[PDB]
């Protein structure tokens, strides 16, 4: 994705050094900013698309989806942590039922 | 579309429609597409300043349908209050990319070559009318045939057909020259009127044939 | 040549017979006649006024029919608007009251130590600022001795640059002579100093400069190991950045300083003069056939009168329209009729309206009407009769009826019928006679007649200069100039331009290094009775 | 009713001296915008002829453009194209007030309507359309 | 084709019997380097 | 001037300087028929390393110098010569400058 490739070969692609002001670059200066701002959160929108490195909204969506919800004031790296523990949660034998006296400690 | 007319010295409202459509019957829907009140044409323009908007007096435009657009109800809604706004909408509206009139004119084949503009303030430039049309037909002819990101086979072999100035590279330039003209399906035909040679440059001109 | 394709886009369109004008228009140089193809050019050297409103009118007459090449005269005594200040005088290209709101000043900017000059003209819009005026090329030091300076010399019998030297210490290490020779221009210079290791020197980058260095200004004695001085060369930035660059010009008088924006003055149109013949006169051999005086005056139709009979007795035929006024009535018709009695002239009657293509619409002098008329009598091919054909005329005073469409025509007079011919635009030309009373002869009395009898008999004229008059012999006898004759007839005869002549009435006789002819033609011309008799049967 | 008739106003023109002749004014004469972002242009409907000696004369125009963007503020007409040496400048000091836009035929009725039902009294929607007129007074 | 065009009679020859002079015209043949192509219409 | 990039065919994406951009350019120019010239024609270069732009294929032309521009598409390679110039001073005679 590249703005200035990919267009209308006559539109002029870098600013008039002739004189100080060029709206026609000012214009295609501004477009191909917003894109590539919207081509980096595309791009940024990698870690919040993995229970990895999720992040803030997508990590409660992550929480909430095998329903281990987050606790007050409770910071992403251990929610994580948390998350994935009780994913594997190891209960129903006496020593595995005393052991999880850890969590209730 | 339509035809262009003007008000002549004591000629009636029926006189019109009569000579153009054939009938006489047709005047009655023809005044509603010029908004005109019942002094419909009227010779005095003293008479004019009745009301000016309303009327029509001697030596002023008149609007004439072609006759598939005489009954239609938006035809005739859309001629009343246009008015002079009919070829600028007809022929279209676009952004002036002509910033640099001087300049292209130096460097053409070569990309980079058009800006926007502004004029008025505040806004962008914009062309409309016959000169949206030469805009359009001069950036047609300078640009190569398939370098537009969509609607490939648009523009000209010009960048190509460099050659040893013998007359039948010549033939051919004013072959291509036409048929990027023609390209165009609101042009009619184009027809060179002169080609002529000095040296290791060309010279000619075409006449174009644009609908009404 | 960068190698390049290039296309324009032409506003520049919007027969043989050369038409002539002469009137008032707020532009163009006086008395000098111009050549004019399309008025796209013309509204760019005139401005307005009567001329112009003829010339965008005589193009335009007729759908099918128009004058070609167009001779146009300005009949003002114009100056332009000047001003002095500083060294400078200042004159503007355009010659009327309209120069007098041109407005030009001089900034500085003290930053690039340029001058800063700028042209106002709101009636064009036309608006331009250049800059950078002053510093043509620096000079620059490298070596490590304690001062380094240079300087400019002016030989006041010349007032240029006689020298250009440099210094180290308190010696000079190289010269130029800049009157004439190998440094005449700024280029040599440039490279010599660069040449030399101690030294440096570079150019403006704001395009081309590169000046005849005979065109420096005096500087002297500037420290170029602390400075990369500039050279200046006022006077030559503003030659190089508005020779042909501007609406205004500028001339040398001497020291050049900034001025405050100010408006020009003496700029005069001048009122009309007393007679227009001595001027007039000027169109003579630029070749023209018909000539229109755009007034209505009946001083200057007397002198058009004179004219016309001055260069039609000369072998150098000419016909005149003429129109005179607003609304006048037949009794003022038949008075300047009588006053103005002789043939090759053409009075057309009436008045009226016409509508330019921009909009505006006129109320138009008689005068007007006789250009009108004339675009349709020059772009007709030679011959042929304005006569019955469509005017294209708006509206018109009507007063001239039927009758006086008996009166007027019968007294030689051209006038236009109201015709309710509903199959084209409906006015019509009723005839093509001229002033001339008798109705007689026709070769006097109707323009299309005479017309054709002109170029006939200038082209006889030429062939008989060309065949015998450039006196090879006096052994070529009368019936030898007999078949010359003949045979020159039958071209006329085989490419339609004469009916038929009878070749027995051909008549020679020669009376030694003289020779004389008697011959008889049957003209062309249109029909005028269309006569009908309708008979019936059983 | 509005019947979207364009603009129009009185515009005043002067010369520099007096005039010593009946000059002529065109209908059709386009007066152009000075200000360049001003692309309004306005049109003569009838000619005008000069006096011999007055120093100042002042027409009609009529712009060619109708609706509200006709209107144009003062001090913005200052520019004739069918110039000449004798005219100095053009100024309009009134301004244009007569700009006028058409509605349909539903907004004509909807006042009207609108009014005819206000001048009902006595009743509670009555009352409480007479107290919301007075401003500050909602729900 | 190895030259564009050259007029016939436009030659002129001078001799000495030691020496002959020549002189001639020649119209060359070169590429294109500017295409100027004018539009105009009848509106 | 210019210093490109080729596609070596041994697969080998070489930055070439400039005086082996004159070997690709004159070979081309000694191949083609007499009297042709270089003149807006394509080279098979990969991609430049370089300044100049359209106002400087004013500058180095005018001034004598050849150099590659840059279209942006369709063109075979994107790469066209602008002109066949001389290094000699005088541009007006077309024998010694073209």
């Amino acid at each position: 994705a590249n703005f200035l490739k990919n267009l209308h070969p006559l539109l002029r692609r870098d600013r008039n050094k002739k004189d100080n002001q060029d709206p026609n670059f000012a214009l295609i200066d501004a477009l191909n900013e917003e894109m590539n701002q919207v081509e980096k959160d595309a791009i940024e929108s990698k870690l919040q698309s993995s229970l990895k490195t999720s992040t803030s909204e997508y990590l409660d969506k992550f929480g909430d989806w095998f329903g281990v919800y987050r606790k007050t004031d409770e910071k992403d790296d251990v929610y994580r942590a948390r998350i994935i523990k009780y994913l594997l949660l190891k209960r129903g034998t006496n020593n595995a039922i005393i052991d999880a006296i850890k969590d209730y400690l | 579309r339509f035809k262009k007319h003007v008000v002549q010295h004591e000629e009636t409202m029926q006189a019109i429609a009569q000579r153009y459509y054939g009938d006489v019957s047709y005047w009655i829907d023809l005044v509603e597409h010029n908004n005109l009140k019942y002094p419909y044409l009227v010779e005095t323009d003293e008479e004019k300043m009745k009301d000016p908007e309303r009327l029509a007096s001697t030596g002023d435009t008149l609007i004439i349908p072609i006759e598939s657009d005489l009954t239609d109800v938006s035809a005739k809604e859309i001629n009343s209050r246009d008015k002079d706004v009919l070829v600028e909408l007809a022929l279209g509206r676009d952004l002036n990319i002509t910033a640099d009139e001087k300049y292209f004119n130096e460097h053409g084949t070569s990309d980079n070559i058009l800006a926007f503009s502004t004029n008025g303030n505040g806004d962008l430039d914009t062309v409309k009318g016959i000169d949206n049309m030469k805009q359009q037909l001069q950036a047609r002819l300078l640009t190569p045939r398939g370098s537009l990101m969509l609607h490939p086979n648009y523009g000209s072999d010009l960048h190509n057909l460099f050659g040893l100035n013998i007359p039948e590279q010549a033939t051919l330039i004013e072959m291509e020259v036409l048929r990027t003209l023609t390209s165009d399906n609101r042009v009619k035909s184009a027809n060179l009127i002169d080609w002529k040679i000095q040296g290791n440059v060309y010279s000619g001109q075409f006449s174009v044939e644009i609908k009404s | 040549t960068r190698p390049h394709a290039s296309i324009e886009v032409d506003t520049s369109g919007i027969s043989e017979k050369v038409f002539c004008l002469i009137g008032q228009a707020e532009g163009g140089e006086p008395n000098t006649v111009y050549e004019l193809r399309n008025y796209s050019q013309a509204k760019r050297l005139f401005r307005s006024g009567e001329l112009l409103d003829a010339i965008e009118l005589a193009w335009g007459s007729n759908p099918n029919y128009t004058a070609g090449r167009i001779l146009a005269m300005r009949i003002e005594d114009a100056k332009p608007a000047s001003a002095e200040i500083g060294g400078l005088k200042i004159t503007s290209k355009i010659y009327g009251n309209v120069a007098n709101n041109i407005q030009v000043g001089l900034e500085k900017n003290t930053l690039s130590d340029s001058l800063r000059l700028r042209v106002i003209f709101q009636d064009d819009r036309f608006n331009e600022v250049y800059d950078n005026i002053g510093n043509i090329f620096t000079i620059k030091y490298k070596g490590e001795e304690a001062n380094a300076t240079f300087s400019v010399e002016h030989d006041e019998e010349t007032q240029k640059a006689s020298r250009l030297v440099l210094k180290v210490g308190d010696q000079e290490v190289k010269s130029y002579d800049l009157t004439g020779g190998a440094y005449d221009y700024t280029n040599a210079i440039i490279t010599d100093i660069n040449q030399l290791p101690d030294f440096e020197a570079k150019l403006s980058p704001f395009g081309d400069k590169n000046l005849e260095s005979s065109k420096l200004d005096k500087i002297e004695n500037a420290n170029i190991k602390d400075k990369a001085v500039y050279v200046k060369a006022v006077f030559g930035d503003l030659e190089k950045q508005t020779a042909y660059n501007g609406i205004v010009s500028f001339e040398q008088l001497k020291t050049i300083e900034p001025f405050e924006l100010t408006k020009l003055k003496g700029g005069t149109n001048g009122e009309p003069p007393a007679t227009w013949a001595d001027k007039l006169d000027k169109f003579a051999h630029e070749g023209g056939y018909y000539i229109v005086p755009l007034s209505s005056k009946q001083s200057v139709h007397a002198e058009v009168a004179s004219f016309v009979k001055e260069r039609s007795d000369a072998g150098e035929p000419m016909r005149a329209i003429v129109g005179g006024g607003f609304n006048e009535s037949k009794e003022q018709l038949f008075g300047r009729q009588a006053s103005l009695s002789n043939p090759r002239v053409s009075l057309v009657a009436n008045s009226g309206t016409f509508v330019m293509d921009d909009g505006r619409k006129n109320h138009v002098p008689a005068y007007m009407v006789a250009v009108a008329l004339g675009g349709l009598a020059s772009g007709l091919e030679i011959g042929e009769s304005i006569t019955f054909k469509p005017l294209r005329v708006s509206s018109l005073d009507q007063i001239y009826e039927s009758i006086d469409l008996d009166e007027l025509n019968e007294n030689g007079i051209i006038s236009i019928e109201f015709v309710r011919n509903r199959t084209n635009t409906f006015f019509r030309i009723v005839d093509d006679v001229t002033t001339f009373n008798d109705k007689s002869d026709p070769v006097k009395a109707e323009m299309a007649v005479g017309e054709a009898n002109d170029f006939l008999v200038s082209e006889l004229k030429v062939q008989l200069e060309d065949q015998f008059i450039g006196t090879r012999t006096i052994n070529t006898s009368a019936s030898i100039i007999k078949d010359f004759i003949q045979s020159y007839l039958g071209r006329k005869k085989r490419d339609n331009e004469i009916q038929d002549f009878p070749a027995e009435d051909v008549q020679v006789i020669v009376e030694g290094n003289e020779a004389r002819i008697s011959m008889t033609v049957y003209p062309i011309r249109s029909f005028k009775k269309i006569s009908v008799s309708l008979v019936y049967k059983q | 009713k509005r019947q979207s008739k364009r603009a129009y106003g009185d515009v005043t023109i002067q010369f520099y001296q007096p005039l010593d002749m009946r000059m002529y004014i065109p209908a059709g004469t386009t007066f152009t915008s000075t200000r360049q972002e001003y692309p309004q242009q306005f049109e003569t409907l009838v000619d005008y002829y000069a006096e011999p000696d007055s120093t100042e004369i002042v027409v009609e125009v009529y712009c060619k453009e109708t609706g509200v963007a006709g209107n144009v503020p003062e001090g913005t007409i200052n520019t004739i194209a069918s110039g000449s040496s004798l005219i100095r400048s053009v100024n309009n000091e009134y301004s244009f007030n007569t700009g006028t836009k058409e509605e349909s035929q539903e907004d004509f009725k909807r006042r009207f309507h609108s009014f005819v039902e206000s001048r009902g009294r006595a009743t509670n929607k009555s009352v409480r359309y007479g107290a919301l007129q007075i401003p500050d007074v909602e729900g």
